[PDB]
RNA sequence: CGCUGCUGCAGUUGAAACGCCCGUAGUUGGCCCCCCGCCGCCACGAGGAAACGGGAGCGCUCCAGGCAGGCCCGUUGGCCCCGCCGCGUGGGACCGCGCAGCGGGCGCGGCGCGCCGCCGCCGCAGCCCCGAGGAGAGCGGGCGGGGGCACCGGUACCGGCCGGGGACGGGUGAAACAGGAUGAUCCCGCCGAGACCGCCGGCCGCGCAGGCGCCUGCCAAGACCGCCUCUGUCAAUCAAGGGCGAAGGCCGGGGGCUAGAAGGCGAUCAGACACCACCGUAUUCCCGGCCGUAAACGGUGCCGCCCCGCGGCCGGCGCGCGCGUCCCGCCGGCCGCCCAGGGAAACCGGGAGGCUCCGGGCUCUGGGGGGAGUAUGGCCGCAAGGCUGAAACUUGAAGGCAUU
C-alpha cells in the first residue's frame, strides 16, 4: 500500500459517495438502449424518472424506479 | 415530597396574605 | 449519580411508551421498564399430566398450553426474585441467565 | 454553517499528526488557506500540498512531516498594533526563538518576524507553532 | 379606534347582566348578526331574518336554519348520516 | 441541515466537471432552445423542462450543450413566469395546506406545516425583491394568495 | 458558550454589566443597599453614647460570657451592640459615659462566637480602651 | 480573584441549556475576480497647555528632590506621552459595498475641458465566475403507532333480562363492612351503555417537542434516498412578537362503563380522619375554549468541521454473484461497546475528544449556603395560579463524585 490521496484508486473511488469523493462527479451514465422495434438505437439516461418514449412507439418504454431505471419492454442496454 | 409539600404550604399562606388585602384597599 | 445508562428503561427513537399494569401491585410502569417474561406452561400440573391424559377418552388428544406474558414493576418483581439486585459489573451482563 | 475556512483546515491537520497520518485532505480551499501553508513550507512546518480542482470550493492534500507541533486561527482577526506584536508573541507562542504568528499585512500574509523588519502590524490570522 | 378592548357588541350592556352572561352573549350575538355563505348563490350575504330563519340578500333563498348559526353542529352530524345511509341503501 | 426540520440529509446532484456537449450530441445550441420554448409554451415548469431534455433528449446538463441556463434562455424570449417557479410551487403549497384546514380545523400538525412554509415564502419573496427580481411592492397575502396563482 | 464577533463589543459590555451583579461582594460594594443599612453608614468609626452593659453569652460550642455595651450612635440615633474588648475593660466603661466603636474586621459581619455584635469600643470617654488595659492612663 | 473571565470562567451530575417551534431587531455568514473607487485596517506625518508619568545630561554630602551648572552645542533644560474614533500621505493583504454598456466623431462648445445633446459611427471577444458533502424548488421511488375527519370491529368491564341449580359469596396478609331463599356466587343465552384497543409490541419506527397502535375509506403533509432537473446565497442563531404544549385544573355544552382526588365506612394501631378492604362525587371521555406547567430529562441548546475500531437494527440506493429477504459498499437515522483524548471522578467517547498547547458562529443561564421564589410593583389568567423578581437579616459551610 502505496496508495496516495492526491493519486486515488480508480475502482475504490466509485465506492465511495460522489460527493466524497476527491473530485465530485456524476454516477449516472447515458445508455444507448435498443428499441425492439427500430433498428436505431436510442439513447437513455440511467437514473431516468420521467416517462421516455421508443421513437416509431406510443408506449412508454422506461419503468421509473428508485434509483436506476429498468427498462419495461425488450432492450439492449448497449452502455455509451 | 417535603419540597412540593412546602410549594403547598407556601401558596396557602400566600393565598390568605392577598384575602386579607382583599379585605383592605 | 447515574446508575444505568439505559436510565431503567429502553426508550430509544421515542419521548412517551405506553402504560403497563404490574400484574401483582397493580401500578403503573412504561412499558419500556417493564419485566416482560412470556411464560407457556401445560394448562395442568406435570404431577396430574399423565393421570388426565390416561383418564381423557379423545385419542391423540395434546394437553393445552397456557400462553402468557407476565410484566411487574421494579418493587413488584425484586421482590419476587423474578429479577435481583447484581454487582455493577454483573448489572452490565445483558445476556438471559441460562 | 461554515463560519471559517481556515480553523477546520488546521484542525484535519493536526488531528491528522495526532493520528500520525503522512497525508490529509482540506474540504474547502481558500486563498487564505494556501497563504497560511506556504508560511508553514518555507518554515519547515509541513511539506507538499496539491489543490486538486473541483470546479467549486477546490481541495487540498497535504502532506506532513511530525514537525508541526500546533496550528491555530485567532478569531475574530484582530489588528495588532506594531507595538503590540511581541505582548501577543510572549502568550500566544511558546519561546521568543521559536514559533509564528501569521498575520495579513498590507504588504501581505506574513510572520511577526517579518513584518517586525517591516516595522508594520496588521489583522492576525492565526499562528503554527 | 379600538373603542373597547375586552366588551364587544356588548358593550350595549354597561356595566349591568354580570360578567359570564356578557361573554356568552359576545359569541351567540356574534353568530345571531354574522353573514354566512349562500349554500346556493356561493355569496357570504345570509342574514338572520328570525329565530330558525334565514335569508340570503342576493340569492333571496330563504333557508331553515339554527337560531344563532345559519348551520348548527348537530345538523351538519345529521346531513353527512343521511346521505351516507341514502347512499348505503342505493 | 434544514432550515425548517432537524434532517441533514445530503442527496444531491453532481454535475460533471468537464462544461462538454456530450459526444453523441447532436443538437445545436439554438435546437435545444427551441425545444425549451416549446415545452415552457405547453407550461412545463422550468425544472420538469431540464428532465425532459434529460430524458427524452440526450441533453444532461443544458448549459454545457447550450451557452446558459434554462430561466436564462426563457428570460431572452420573454416566456419565463412572472414568479419564479421556486416562490410558485412554496405558494401552491400553502394554497393546498389552507384548502384542507378549511374542513380540518383541528389539524394542528397541518397548521404548524403551513407556519413552516409561509415563513419560508416571505423569506424567499424577500429575496426576490432585494434581487430586483420580483416588483418591490410584491408581498404575499394568506387571502388573495390563491387567485394571484393563477 | 460567549460571543467573538468584532463588532459585538456591545453585548459583552452589556453582558458584563448585568453578570456583575451576582456576586455578593460587587452588590455590597454598589448597589447602596449596605451604606442606608450600615449604622456606621461608611464611616471608618462612630461615636454614641452608652445606654445597656448587656452579658452576652457565645455561641456552641464556646460556653462564655461575652461583655458588650448597647450604644445608640449619636450620628444616626441608631442603636447597636458593641463588644468591648480586653479582660476586666467592662469595668472601666460606666453607663451612658460615651464611646467610640470600630467595627471588628469582617467588614460588617459578625465575628468570633459572639452572636450579632459587628462593632467593638475603641475609646471610652475620649480615653483608648487598650490604653486603660495596659494602665497606661487612668479612668 | 481565570470568585466577573476581551485575554480567560462555568452550565450530564457541584450554581446554571429557555418544554418546543417559527421569527424581527441584533450579531454572524462558504468560495470566487491580483491591479478600480469607497470603507474599516496598519504604518507614518501635521497640528493641539504644561505639570504629572517616563526620560537625556547634571554628585542638593547621599537621598526624596530640583533644573541646574560651569569658563561651557549659539552650556543647558533634549525627547516622548495630549488614543487625537478628525485631518494629510503611502500601502491595499484582509474587511464590506459598487446599479448603469463603453470608445470615437460633431468638439475646444459662448478664453481648455467636463456635462448635455447628436449620429451608428464600426472601433469593441462588448455583456452570464461557478453550481458549495450551503440553502430552497422539482421529479421518481419506496418509508413510518406522523396529523385531521368520517366509518367500524372485537372482547373485557359494568348494568338489565330469561332459564337452570341450591347456600354461602366477597374481600384479605389474616379478617371485617356491605352481597344473598326478594334464589346471591356459578353457568348459559340475550340486551344496553360508555371507555379502551391485548398477545404481536421492540436497544422497531414516526413526530417540532408535548406525544403517537381497532377496521374501512377520505384529505392534506413530512423527513430520507436516488438524480448530468431548476434557482443562485436566497443562509446561521435568535430579544420582542406569533403558534404549540403531558397530566391535573377551570369555563360553557353534552356524556357517564371503568377507575377514582373529596366524602363515608370496615380493619389496623398506643393512636390512624394513613397504608389494606369496601362504597362512591368531582374527574376520567367528546366538542368549543382558558390555563401554560412536569424529574417537559439525554438532568447534555442550535448550525458547522475533523476524529477508532468493533458489532446490532431501520429506511432508500448501488456493486458483484446464481440468485440468497445472500454479500460488499454508500447515504440518512436509532443504538451498544470503546482506542486515544477528556474529566474531581462516576462516566463521555455519533463527546463530556481535537482546550492553562486555552479564540468557527449564535442565543440562553449561573457566581457560597439560607432568607426566598418570600415581599412589593408590573404584566397575564375567570380562578387556581403563571411570568418578572428583592432587600434587611443570618451563617461557615452547603454541594458533587469516589474510598473505607
Amino acid at each position: 500500500m502505496n496508495v496516495d490521496l492526491l493519486y486515488p484508486d480508480p475502482v475504490e473511488e466509485q465506492r465511495k459517495h460522489k460527493l466524497k469523493r476527491l473530485v465530485q462527479g456524476p454516477n449516472s451514465y447515458f445508455l444507448e438502449i435498443k428499441c425492439a422495434g427500430c433498428q436505431d438505437i436510442v439513447v437513455v439516461y440511467s437514473h431516468a424518472n420521467t416517462p421516455v418514449f421508443c421513437p416509431g412507439c406510443t408506449s412508454q418504454i422506461s419503468i421509473p424506479t428508485g434509483g436506476k431505471c429498468a427498462f419495461t419492454s425488450q432492450v439492449e442496454r448497449y452502455r455509451q | 415530597m417535603r419540597a412540593k409539600w412546602a410549594k403547598k404550604r407556601m401558596r396557602k399562606l400566600k393565598r390568605k396574605r392577598r384575602h386579607m388585602k382583599a379585605r383592605s384597599k | 449519580p447515574v446508575k444505568r445508562r439505559n436510565n431503567g428503561r429502553s426508550k430509544y427513537n421515542c419521548g412517551h411508551t405506553n402504560i403497563v399494569r404490574c400484574q401483582n401491585c397493580h401500578r403503573c410502569v412504561p412499558k419500556d421498564k417493564v419485566i416482560k417474561r412470556f411464560t407457556i406452561r401445560n394448562i395442568v400440573d406435570n404431577t396430574i399430566a399423565d393421570d388426565v391424559l390416561n383418564a381423557c377418552v379423545i385419542q391423540g388428544f395434546a394437553i393445552p398450553k397456557l400462553y402468557n406474558k407476565v410484566q411487574y414493576c421494579v418493587s413488584c418483581s425484586i421482590h419476587n426474585h423474578i429479577v435481583r439486585v447484581r454487582s455493577r459489573e454483573d448489572r452490565k451482563i445483558r445476556t438471559p441467565p441460562k | 454553517v461554515r463560519i471559517n475556512v481556515l480553523r477546520d483546515a488546521l484542525k484535519s491537520i493536526c488531528n491528522a499528526q495526532r493520528i500520525g497520518k503522512k497525508q490529509v485532505i482540506v474540504r474547502p480551499s481558500s486563498k487564505v488557506i494556501i497563504e497560511f501553508l506556504q508560511l508553514m513550507q518555507k518554515n519547515g512546518y509541513i511539506s507538499d500540498f496539491a489543490v486538486v480542482d473541483n470546479h467549486r470550493s477546490n481541495r487540498i492534500v497535504v502532506n506532513l512531516i511530525g514537525r508541526l507541533n500546533k496550528a491555530g486561527v485567532i478569531s475574530p482577526r484582530f489588528d495588532i498594533p506594531a507595538n503590540d506584536i511581541e505582548k501577543w508573541v510572549v502568550n500566544l507562542l511558546p519561546s521568543r526563538l521559536f514559533g509564528h504568528i501569521i498575520l495579513t499585512t498590507s504588504q501581505g500574509i506574513m510572520d511577526h518576524i517579518e513584518a517586525q523588519h517591516r516595522q508594520i502590524g496588521g489583522k492576525v490570522i492565526g499562528y503554527f507553532y | 379606534a379600538k373603542r373597547t378592548k375586552k366588551v364587544g357588541l356588548t358593550g350595549k350592556y354597561g356595566t349591568r347582566y354580570g360578567r359570564a352572561a356578557r361573554k356568552q352573549l359576545l359569541k351567540i350575538e356574534t353568530s345571531q348578526k354574522a353573514k354566512y355563505t349562500c349554500p346556493f348563490c356561493a355569496k357570504d350575504k345570509v342574514r338572520r331574518t328570525a329565530c330558525g330563519i334565514w335569508t340570503c340578500r342576493s340569492c333571496s333563498k330563504t333557508m331553515a336554519g339554527g337560531a344563532y348559526s345559519l348551520h348548527t353542529e348537530p345538523a351538519n352530524a345529521a346531513r353527512a348520516t343521511i346521505r351516507r345511509l341514502r347512499l348505503a341503501r342505493e | 441541515g434544514r432550515m425548517h426540520s432537524k434532517g441533514k440529509g445530503i442527496s444531491r446532484s453532481a454535475i460533471p466537471y468537464t462544461r462538454a456537449p456530450a459526444p453523441w450530441n447532436k443538437y445545436t445550441p439554438e435546437d435545444v432552445c427551441e425545444q425549451i420554448c416549446k415545452l415552457a409554451k405547453k407550461g412545463t415548469p422550468p425544472s420538469r423542462i431540464g428532465l425532459i431534455l434529460r430524458d427524452q433528449f440526450a441533453i444532461g446538463q443544458v448549459k454545457n450543450v447550450t451557452g446558459s441556463k434554462i430561466v436564462r434562455i426563457l428570460k431572452a424570449k420573454g416566456l419565463a413566469p412572472e414568479i419564479p417557479e421556486d416562490l410558485y410551487c412554496m405558494i401552491k403549497k400553502a394554497v393546498a395546506i389552507r384548502k384542507h384546514l378549511e374542513r380540518s380545523r383541528r389539524d394542528k400538525d397541518s397548521k404548524f406545516r403551513l407556519i413552516l412554509v409561509e415563513s419560508r415564502i416571505h423569506r424567499l419573496a424577500r429575496y426576490y425583491r432585494q434581487a430586483r427580481r420580483l416588483p418591490p411592492t410584491f408581498r404575499y397575502k394568506s387571502d388573495q394568495a390563491a387567485a394571484l396563482l393563477a | 458558550s460567549k460571543t467573538s464577533g468584532l463588532y459585538t463589543a456591545r453585548k459583552l459590555r452589556t453582558v458584563r454589566r448585568v453578570n456583575r451583579w451576582a456576586d455578593k461582594k460587587y452588590r455590597k460594594a454598589h448597589l447602596g443597599t449596605w451604606l442606608k443599612a450600615n449604622p456606621l453608614e461608611g464611616a471608618c468609626m462612630a461615636r454614641g453614647i452608652v445606654t445597656q452593659k448587656i452579658g452576652i453569652s457565645a455561641k456552641q460550642p464556646n460556653s462564655a460570657v461575652r461583655k458588650a455595651v448597647r450604644v445608640q450612635l449619636t450620628k444616626n440615633s441608631k442603636k447597636i451592640t458593641a463588644f468591648v474588648p480586653r479582660d476586666g475593660s467592662i469595668t472601666y466603661i460606666d453607663n451612658n459615659d460615651e464611646v467610640l466603636v470600630a467595627g471588628f474586621g469582617r467588614a460588617g459581619r459578625a465575628v468570633g462566637d459572639i452572636p450579632g455584635c459587628r462593632f467593638k469600643v475603641i475609646k471610652v470617654a475620649g480615653i483608648g480602651l487598650l490604653a486603660l488595659f495596659l494602665r497606661k492612663r487612668e479612668k
